[PDB]
């Protein structure tokens, strides 16, 4: 699994990769990890994938219902609290890692990570999974402030890319969403669309 | 009826418990006194048949090595809270390694009469009061004491006490004759006299029970004959 | 794990018309020391004291227990708590978690109704015993014998059996804390004692050897 | 009406719980207590008699702290305000703790309204007693007021008059403009129409109470400074005459 | 008898004079209301009293968004309806949870009623006045108007009023369906302001009513605020 | 194992109208005879009959339990069970104790009473019932059976042809386990008379 | 929660909220039921007066199984609350059997309900009188059941209005050799004996058990059976 | 152990074989795993073989009841969900994978269902042991907008391919096609091996047994 | 088992007022995966807290705490809470969830200026409480504590500077000599007037000794 998350100044872009693996054998090869929450919010997942589907679920119903009250739409630290003790009332029974993304109209685009323990924290741009390790060292020498929307779309392609060679638990297709004011736009990247980049040879 | 029973009238006071204390008054007569030396407690048995062996009827019983009591009104009710007296003594003994006073004794019994409600009052609980007046006496850390008792959780310390149903006679006529230098013998005496003043029948030699609490000896119960020595006068 | 070890020894003696409890003042942890001011006993009443140690954490929530019930007791009877009183109630306090236990080797000193000394010894699952002189804790084993040559006169022949006084026992804690501080690791940095006589309590303070 | 009045858990002919009915007629016996809300933030006027002057110069209080930023004025018994006070606290507290932001105003009210109302149904117990008001601002929302009465009805109002003297008392409110004077210079208004409309004869005396939020404040709800309640008690004394 | 006025039993004829008495609490606000369904919309009116130039226009009203795609408007009692308003949307949240699609008008209707019976039978409560109009919009039938009660019975409409003026305005609008026309958008609500402004007779005003529409083209729950109720009221002028 | 504690062995065979039931008859504790009495063929109502094998305990247990629940089915609504609706009440019974078991493994064979044609189950720990056509196995020496069988049951057969065919595959079979063995019985069901029968085996 | 009794004997032993209950299914819907040699009939009728009325909406026979129906002549509110616990213990019979469940028992199971609210804490008696019918072991049945949890083996029965003209007319125009048809027009004759106002293939449901299962007719072809 | 299930143009296929073994011996050579959920769904179902029929009549129940309440046909996310929920609550201790499928209102609908309460919504799918063969076969021959003959000999080879090559496998192979106006349930619909004919008998004669006691009872 | 910890904490008392100072990472085992979150919080205005080890059960703490506080500050009685008062309660907090076998894997050092009247306190996950004019935790026990102790031997009367300075000279020490560090690391003191907190500092270095 790899998904990463990245901010821009009226919202925000997602990215993940499209395998699920059950030790060495595929029992999936196009699945998606971006499940929406909200008209304007989204989850992505990771670790295993029934305790992740669960928890998004009872999230969607939890916010829907607080929000038709209100008749307001909802802010995304509502949701990543909502995570986060739902998270932590049962981290020795759980894996899940998850990230939020989305737009409000108070803030603009927001990011944040909860990973197994219960935490919770808002950051420029975030990444997980396990072949995140592989890919540290790119976000950090390549980020800017000061990003248009395109510019985090491909970043976000090619650091996926670039995860999905090394590591035997990822790859596939690359999903990738944009969320800002207007509204939401999908896109998905597979063969000649994907880069590539030169093997070395002695 | 239509009432309740934790209701309070335009009075202040409450209704079940005015109506139990109106029942003390039917039962038998009790005394209990205080000296310098000792305690004494004394009751009447209102037998009803030539049969019926009074050997049983017991009024006078021992919570303890060094304490008594004695009790009027409805018996029935009154052995739960004796086994409730023993056990908290027993308990006591068994935590701290020391006898009960008299005080906590009384304390701990009469704060589970007005423990009662028609509602859950956790189940297994009572549904009224206890109609029972009771009269405590022994030896402590400071002399001979002596208590009193109420069906509302109100006792008060006394020196000499008389209920039942002439419990005005036996005051009125306890009054006058107290010192507080008084011994034993004519504590007994004048107990003797005033109970043969209120009793309805001859004063048999067996109509009555009798006991004492002084520092040497423990709680005794006197026998038949010694009721006879001290009835010659 | 649960538990922790952070040294401590306790020493207790009695006599006619007195009594002494003496201590360290030192918390320790492993190889390393946490702080060189942390005593053990501690008064209860004006005439009765205790002495606790062990692990840390079950011998500082022990003692509020022990005042909250002597404060209801004096409540409820009316009076002041003894010394036998107090030793059976601790009993039942250790023993109620008898599957769960404390750590803490305690021991109480104080004097008698009649006027006389007494010490109580017990264990940590609330056996006690009333004795003339006891050490318990890390360094009971150097104590011991020391204490029953010089009180008990074993081992002696033709020996006088004089009594005690303030001053000698004093002087023997005194000498006794100093000789096993150079043998014993978790123990040192200070010394404590706490006479109760008939005219109330008295405390003292004394330097010992750093290491 | 035989026994139609005996139970909350009955209508009469005509269709009416009597019970609340004869709850309400509890806070037409006690004591004024208006508020109202301008541009910037709410504030109280509540007015609390003096009887038994041994007491203390802020005994019986009748302003609580519900949360940083809400404000509550009661009318009515104290107990039961005291009860929904707490009520109040802990809804908002919870809120806090399980989403992790402020809580309005609107979810308050309806919250504490369900409640209320609760009690208007079931034998096994007895309506309140009590007609509140609860007062807040903020700044992405504005300034908020509304109202409940033992029923459990939540209107938002411009200014409200819980009291024996509910009438008599509004009209005073409204020849001022209740939405363009800003929070500073109304208390005045307030404190000369609770002036005016208290009767001399039938009480002996009373004390003034206060209470501020807005902008001033910094959303925080906090008495009203000494330094200015004495001019407003000035001007209210001024003008009465 | 004896206690047969006081609580849910029967008489020695069989009824429940409760709720009887429950259904004349609806009288006490003194309020009405009508909706209607079309070709293809359904349609809501209702009055708005407010006497007080001192309170907020902006937080009395009846009607209230259960979910996307239904409607309702209450009646009687209001202190009630929020509550009813809140099962209402409970159930239809457990419902998607549980079901994952949508919940329609009927099921929500009926689950409603089903609730609001068993106070019909036990003692320790009373029944709700209060009465509830629903519409939405199901792809296989089409419009949906539905409508609860105080006693648990429910039924499907085409056209109905509730509240205070409620044989009066069916006595009305009986005499409309006997000629089935084609009602699209613009022939739904000038009959439904018209049994107003004939059983009432106000000439009524832009703030005086309360409108609530969904049509296929957008099956949404709206309010149609003043500047199309002005259109609306002027198209008839 | 646990289920190996005791021993045993039984098995099912169907005819052209008639069914066979046949079990062994032993009972000792891991390598020692008690007595060679124990019974294992229950009866189920006229024209149908149970067999189970392993933990003796939990055979007594479940055989009690199901008369307790098939007296009153039969006594609410008057009419004998039929073979289906005792494999699921059976199945049931199992299932409600998935945690904490019991160790046994049934075995039904029967007629049905409106058309008297024949019908043999074998259920398991649990479940997962094998309504089969040829026959069934139960026990700890399964593989001797299964090895029997298959190459005998001709696929239509007569009363006596089956006696002697379940008989010979029994006796051959038991006599290769060490925990099971010490005599053998034998039950044949037809439309309107029952037969019961002991064989001559190797009492070793 | 009340716990007590409000159904208590009177002097006379009787006790009195059933007798209320069963008067006032006596002013409900007439509803009619009739059982020949294939199957089983039951007939109804729309008590409702009005023009709107969406009338696809809501029935009143609805079934439990394939092969059982049911139909009320009481208070509306109390049927569907034994439609929605009969459709229950019918899983809970087949989920332990395997075996669709039969009536003579599923109207055992549901007296077994509408009985102990007679004897139970706060709560009331049903007002409500169901007839069932069912086909199982190529024999069909129908069975009446009362609030008060006994449980009648019919033929041909009529409840509701007019219930004793109805059963007067019927005891002399029925026997078991019939056929299905015969009874669906002596069904609708009887609800046309004691109609007040004119037929029609809308103002009344019909439903039908044979050896298919259990089948509401539609409103087409009760129009032709209307045809005499 | 060998299920599988297709997509294709209108309407959904699905196959599976008729073996079951206690261990590592042949119990059983005939039994059914295409289970019957609603007139438009079907579920075949491995694992421990009682977990999954257990499920499978609770689902079917909970199904009915809510058809018969609502007035229209089920769906297929209600199964889903049900499914999920039931098996999420026991943490794995119910061994339940399934490969529901079914068609409604909407297209046809395919998942795949695992003991944790994990669900997939491929077009194309398998399960058991031998079911990589299987995926195999399909990856290599597969297509999208296929037809019914089509889609049945995909199946049969993808079935065929997992019978002759896992020792865990091998009967009669099953089917089923649901389309909006047809359900073909076709058991079986291909046998692809048999047993041997006899080279001999051994003589089973009459009155070759030892009998000890003999017991009779007249019936009526 | 914890899974992103906080490293060691330092506290100080000079003379009236007391400094605080600890670092800024979220270590997942041996990754930096978090380097600009804070440990350190303001219950009031004079009371300050500082956490090692798991940073959710911090978390979870600081809101518990917040909201005490808060719902202590509503009443208005001229009471409020004391550094003391929070020591005892989250020693007998921490006690009581460990007796449950459910600890929180948390080590704590509180400040704080009474009236007149400093305090420092020390608590941990099985109970153990104490005070001292000086402390740590984690392996600032084995190489800051004993500077701190040899300056205090020689001088136990301190100025704000002083200990400022030598807290920076201690934190050095850490970062040179631990592997869990980093260099952005708070300093928050807390004086007769209040609170105060200063931002992400850095202390300088030297690497000479790599030229032999």
């Amino acid at each position: 699994t790899t998904i990463m998350a990245v901010q821009f100044d009226g919202g925000v872009v997602l990215g993940a990769d499209s395998r699920t693996t059950t030790g060495s054998y595929i029992a999936n090869r196009v699945t998606d990890k971006l499940t929406p929450i909200h008209d304007r919010i989204f989850c992505c997942r990771s670790g295993s994938a029934a305790d992740t589907q669960a928890v998004a679920d009872a999230v969607t119903y939890q916010l829907g219902f607080h929000s038709i009250e209100l008749n307001e739409p909802p802010l995304v630290h509502t949701a990543a609290s909502l995570f986060k003790e739902m998270c932590y009332r049962y981290r020795e029974d759980l894996m899940a890692g998850i990230i939020i993304a989305g737009w409000d109209p108070q803030e603009g685009g927001q990011v944040y990570s909860v990973p197994m323990g219960g935490m919770m924290v808002r950051q420029s741009f975030a990444i997980g999974g396990s072949g995140s390790s592989y890919i540290y060292g790119y976000v950090d020498a390549t980020y800017r402030e000061g990003m248009t929307k395109e510019e985090c779309l491909q970043f976000t392609a090619n650091a996926l890319a670039l995860a999905m060679e090394r590591d035997g638990s990822s790859g596939g297709v690359i999903r990738l969403a944009a969320i800002a004011e207007s509204g939401v736009e999908r896109q998905v990247l597979l063969g000649d669309q994907i880069p590539k980049f030169a093997v070395a040879t002695l | 009826y239509d009432r309740g029973v934790n209701t309070f009238s335009p009075e202040g006071r409450l209704f079940q418990v005015e109506y139990d204390i109106e029942a003390i008054k039917l039962g038998s007569t009790a005394i209990g006194i205080q000296t310098s030396e000792g305690v004494c407690l004394a009751v009447e048995k209102r037998i009803t048949s030539p049969l019926m062996e009074p050997s049983s009827i017991e009024k006078i019983v021992e919570i303890d090595a060094h304490i008594g009591c004695a009790m009027s009104g409805l018996i029935a009710d009154a052995k739960t809270l004796i086994d409730k007296a023993r056990v908290e003594t027993q308990n006591h003994w068994f935590t701290y390694n020391e006898t009960m006073t008299v005080e906590s004794v009384t304390q701990a019994v009469s704060n589970l009469a007005l423990q009662f409600g028609e509602e859950d009052a956790d189940p297994g609980a009572m549904s009224r009061p206890f109609g029972v007046a009771l009269l405590f006496g022994g030896v402590d850390e400071k002399g001979p004491q002596l208590f009193h008792m109420d069906p509302s959780g109100t006792f008060v310390q006394c020196d000499a006490r008389a209920i039942g149903s002439a419990s005005e006679g036996a005051q009125s006529s306890l009054q006058e004759l107290y010192h507080k230098s008084m011994t034993l013998k004519e504590a007994i005496k004048s107990s003797l006299i005033i109970l043969k003043q209120v009793m309805e029948e001859k004063l048999n030699a067996t109509n009555i029970e009798l006991a004492t609490v002084q520092p040497g000896q423990n709680f005794h119960m006197f026998t038949k004959e010694e009721l006879e020595e001290v009835i010659k006068d | 794990s649960p538990y922790v070890f952070n040294g401590g020894t306790i020493l207790a003696i009695a006599g006619e018309d007195f009594a002494i409890v003496a201590s360290d003042t030192r918390l320790s942890e492993g190889f390393s020391i946490h702080t060189r001011d942390s005593p053990k006993c501690y008064k209860l009443t004006d005439k009765t004291v205790i002495g606790c140690s062990g692990f840390h954490g079950d011998c500082l929530t022990l003692t509020k227990i022990i005042e909250a019930r002597l404060k209801m007791y004096k409540h409820s009877n009316n009076k002041a708590m003894t010394t036998g009183a107090i030793a059976a109630m601790l009993s039942t306090i250790l023993y109620s978690r008898r599957f769960f236990p404390y750590y803490v080797y305690n021991i109480i000193g104080g004097l008698d109704e009649e006027g006389k000394g007494a010490v109580y010894s017990f264990d940590p699952v609330g056996s006690y015993q009333r004795d003339s002189f006891k050490a318990g804790g890390s360094a009971s084993a150097m104590l011991q014998p020391l204490l029953d040559n010089q009180v008990g006169f074993k081992n002696m022949q033709n020996v006088e059996h004089v009594p005690l006084s303030l001053d000698r026992a004093m002087r023997l804690v005194k000498d006794v804390f100093i000789s096993a501080a150079e043998r014993d690791v978790y123990t040192g940095d200070a010394l404590r004692i706490c006479i109760v006589t008939k005219e109330g309590i008295r405390e003292e303070t004394v330097s010992l050897r750093k290491d | 009406g035989t026994g139609y009045d005996l139970s909350a858990s009955t209508f009469s002919p005509d269709g009416r719980v009597f019970q609340v009915e004869y709850a309400m007629k509890a806070v037409e016996n006690s004591s004024t207590a208006i508020g109202i809300r301008c541009k910037d933030g709410v504030v109280f006027g509540v007015e609390k008699l003096v009887l038994s002057k041994l007491y203390e110069e802020g005994s019986n209080k009748r302003l609580f702290n519900v949360d940083r930023h809400v404000g509550m004025a009661v009318a009515g018994l104290l107990a039961d305000a005291r009860s929904l006070a707490d009520i109040a606290r802990e809804e908002a507290s919870n809120f806090r703790s399980n989403f992790g932001y402020n809580i309005p105003l609107k979810h308050l009210a309806d919250r504490v309204a369900m409640y209320v109302h609760a009690y208007t149904l079931y034998s096994a117990v007895r309506p309140f007693g009590c007609s509140f008001m609860l007062g807040s601002y903020s700044v992405n929302d504005g300034a908020q007021l509304y109202m409940i009465d033992p029923s459990g009805v939540s209107y938002g109002y411009w200014g409200c008059a819980i009291g024996k003297a509910r009438q008599a008392a509004k009209t005073e409110i409204e020849k001022l403009q209740m939405k363009e004077m800003t929070c500073r210079d109304i208390v005045k208004e307030v404190a000369k129409i609770i002036y005016i409309v208290h009767d001399e004869v039938k009480d002996k005396a009373f004390e003034l109470e206060l209470s501020w939020v807005g902008e001033l404040t910094n959303g925080r709800h906090e008495i009203v400074p000494k330094d200015i309640r004495e001019e407003a008690e000035k001007y209210a004394k001024e003008s009465l005459k | 008898a004896g206690f047969d006025r006081h609580i849910t039993i029967f008489s020695p004829e069989g009824r429940l004079y409760q709720v009887e008495y429950a259904f004349k609490a609806i009288n006490q606000g003194g309020l009405t209301s009508v909706a209607v369904r079309g070709k293809d919309c359904a349609v809501i009116v209702t009055q708005k009293k407010v006497p007080d130039k001192l309170l907020d226009s902006s937080t009395v009203t009846h009607l209230f968004k259960i979910t996307e795609n239904i409607g309702c408007v209450m009646t009687g009692m209001t202190a009630d309806s929020r509550s009813q308003v809140q099962r209402a949307r409970y159930e239809a949240a457990n419902w998607k949870y549980k079901y994952g699609y949508e919940i329609p008008v009927d099921m929500l209707c009926k689950r409603i009623a089903d609730i609001s019976q068993v106070y019909t039978q036990n003692a320790e409560m009373r029944p709700l006045g209060c009465c509830m109009i629903l519409i939405g919009i199901d792809e296989e039938q089409g419009p949906q108007v539905y409508k609860c009660d105080p006693a648990g019975y429910y039924c499907g409409f085409k056209a109905t009023a509730a509240g205070v003026k409620q044989t009066e305005s069916t006595s009305f609008l009986e005499k409309k369906v006997k000629k089935k026309f084609d009602w699209t958008f613009e022939q739904t609500v000038e009959t439904a302001i018209t049994c107003l402004s004939t059983v009432l007779s106000i000439d009524f005003k832009p703030s005086e009513i309360e409108v609530g529409v969904v049509t296929v083209e957008n099956p949404k729950f709206r309010i149609l605020t003043e500047a199309e109720i002005d259109a609306h009221l002027v198209a008839l002028a | 194992s646990i289920m190996s504690y005791n021993g045993g062995a039984v098995m099912a065979m169907k005819g052209k109208n008639c069914v066979a039931i046949a079990a062994d008859r032993r009972f000792g504790i891991q390598a020692q005879l008690v007595t060679t009495d124990f019974q294992k063929i229950f009866p189920m109502g006229d024209r149908l009959y149970i067999g189970l094998a392993g933990l003796a305990t939990d055979v007594q247990t479940v055989a009690q339990r199901l008369k307790f629940r098939l007296n009153l089915y039969e006594l609410k609504e008057g009419r004998q069970i039929k073979p289906y609706t005792l494999m699921s009440m059976v199945a049931n019974l199992l299932y409600e104790k998935r945690f904490g078991p019991y160790y046994t493994e049934p075995v039904i064979a029967g007629l049905d009473p409106k058309t008297f044609k024949p019908f043999i189950c074998s259920l398991d720990l649990i479940g997962c019932p094998m309504v089969t056509d040829d026959f069934v196995v139960s026990g700890t020496c399964a593989e001797q059976m299964y090895g029997m069988c298959e190459s005998l049951w001709e696929p239509n057969m007569d009363p006596d042809h089956l006696f002697e065919t379940i008989s010979q595959a029994m006796l051959n079979a038991v006599d290769r386990d060490a925990v099971s063995g010490m005599g053998v019985i034998v039950h044949i069901i037809e439309k309107d008379k029952i037969t019961t029968r002991t064989l001559k085996a190797r009492m070793d | 929660g009340y716990s007590f009794s409000l159904t208590t004997f009177s002097p006379s032993g009787k006790l009195v909220q059933i007798e209320y209950a069963l008067a006032a299914v006596a002013g409900g819907a007439p509803s009619v039921g009739i059982k020949a040699a294939n199957g089983v009939v039951l007939a109804t009728e729309k008590k409702q007066k009005s023009i709107l009325y969406d009338e696809r909406s809501v029935h009143k026979v609805e079934p439990i199984t394939k092969h059982i129906g049911l139909v009320y002549s009481g208070m509306g509110p109390d049927y569907r609350v034994l439609v929605h616990r009969a459709r229950k213990l019918a899983q809970q019979y087949y989920l332990v059997y395997q075996e669709p469940i039969p009536t003579a028992q599923l109207v055992q199971r549901v007296a077994s309900v509408m009985q102990e609210y007679t004897q139970s804490g706060g709560v009331r008696p049903f007002g409500v009188s169901l007839l069932i019918c069912g086909w199982n072991e190529g024999r069909p049945y129908l069975f009446q059941s009362d609030p008060s949890g006994a449980y009648f083996a019919w033929k041909a029965t009529a409840m509701g209005k007019n219930y004793v003209n109805g059963k007067t007319f019927l005891e002399k125009r029925y026997n078991e050799d019939l056929e299905l048809e015969d009874a669906i027009h002596t069904a609708i004759l009887t609800l046309k004996e004691s109609f007040e106002g004119q037929m029609t293939e809308d103002n009344i449901e019909v439903g039908i058990c044979n050896e298919a299962g259990f089948r509401r007719l539609t409103p087409t072809e009760v129009k032709d059976y209307l045809a005499a | 152990t060998t299920i599988a299930g297709v997509v294709y143009k209108d309407g959904i296929v699905l196959g599976a074989d008729t073996r079951a073994t206690e261990g590592m011996v042949v119990a059983d050579k005939n039994c059914s795993k295409i289970h019957f959920i609603s007139p438009n769904i079907y579920c075949c179902g491995a694992g421990t073989a009682a977990d999954t029929d257990m499920t499978t009549q609770l689902i079917s129940s909970n199904l009915e009841l809510h058809s018969l309440s609502t007035g229209r046909l089920p769906r297929v996310v209600t199964a889903n969900r049900m499914l999920k929920q039931m098996l999420f609550r026991y943490r794995g201790y119910i061994g339940a994978a399934l490969v529901l499928g079914g068609v409604d209102v909407t297209g046809p609908h395919l998942y795949s269902i695992y003991p944790h309460g994990s669900t997939d919504k491929l077009p194309y799918v398998t399960m058991g042991s031998g079911s990589l063969a299987a995926m195999a076969v399909f990856e290599d021959k597969f297509r999208p907008d296929m037809e019914e003959e089509e889609a049945k000999n995909l199946v049969s080879e993808a079935i065929a391919a997992g019978i002759f090559n896992d020792l865990g496998s091998g009967s009669n192979i099953d089917l089923c096609v649901i389309s909006k106006n047809k359900l073909d349930f076709l058991r079986p619909y291909t046998v692809p091996n048999k047993k041997g004919t006899r080279l001999g008998r051994y003589r089973c004669e009459k009155g070759t047994t030892a009998v000890l006691t003999e017991k009779i009872t007249p019936l009526e | 088992n914890p899974m992103v910890t906080g490293t060691s904490v330092l506290g100080v008392k000079f003379e009236g007022g007391v400094v605080i100072a600890a670092d800024m990472l979220g270590s997942y085992g041996s990754l930096a995966r978090f380097r600009n979150i804070s440990r350190i919080m303001r219950v009031n205005n004079s009371t300050m807290l500082g956490a090692s080890g798991d940073y959710a059960d911090f978390q979870y703490l600081k809101q518990v705490l917040g909201q005490m506080v808060i719902d202590e500050e509503l009443l208005g009685d001229g009471h409020s809470y004391s550094p003391r008062a929070i020591h005892s309660w989250l020693t007998r907090a921490m006690y009581s969830r460990r007796s449950k076998m459910n600890p929180l894997w948390n080590t704590m050092v509180i400040g704080g200026y009474a009236d007149g009247e400093s305090f420092l306190g020390y608590v941990d996950m099985l109970g153990v409480a104490y005070e001292a004019p000086s402390l740590a935790t984690g392996y600032g026990a084995y190489l800051a504590q004993p500077l701190l102790r040899e300056v205090l031997e020689k001088q136990p009367v301190l100025s704000q500077t002083e200990a400022r300075d030598l807290v920076e000279r201690c934190m050095r020490v850490l970062y040179y000599r631990d592997a869990r560090s980093y260099n952005r690391f708070q300093t928050a003191t807390v004086t007769e007037k209040g609170v105060e907190i200063e931002g992400p500092l850095s202390t300088e270095t030297n690497w000479d000794i790599a030229h032999m």
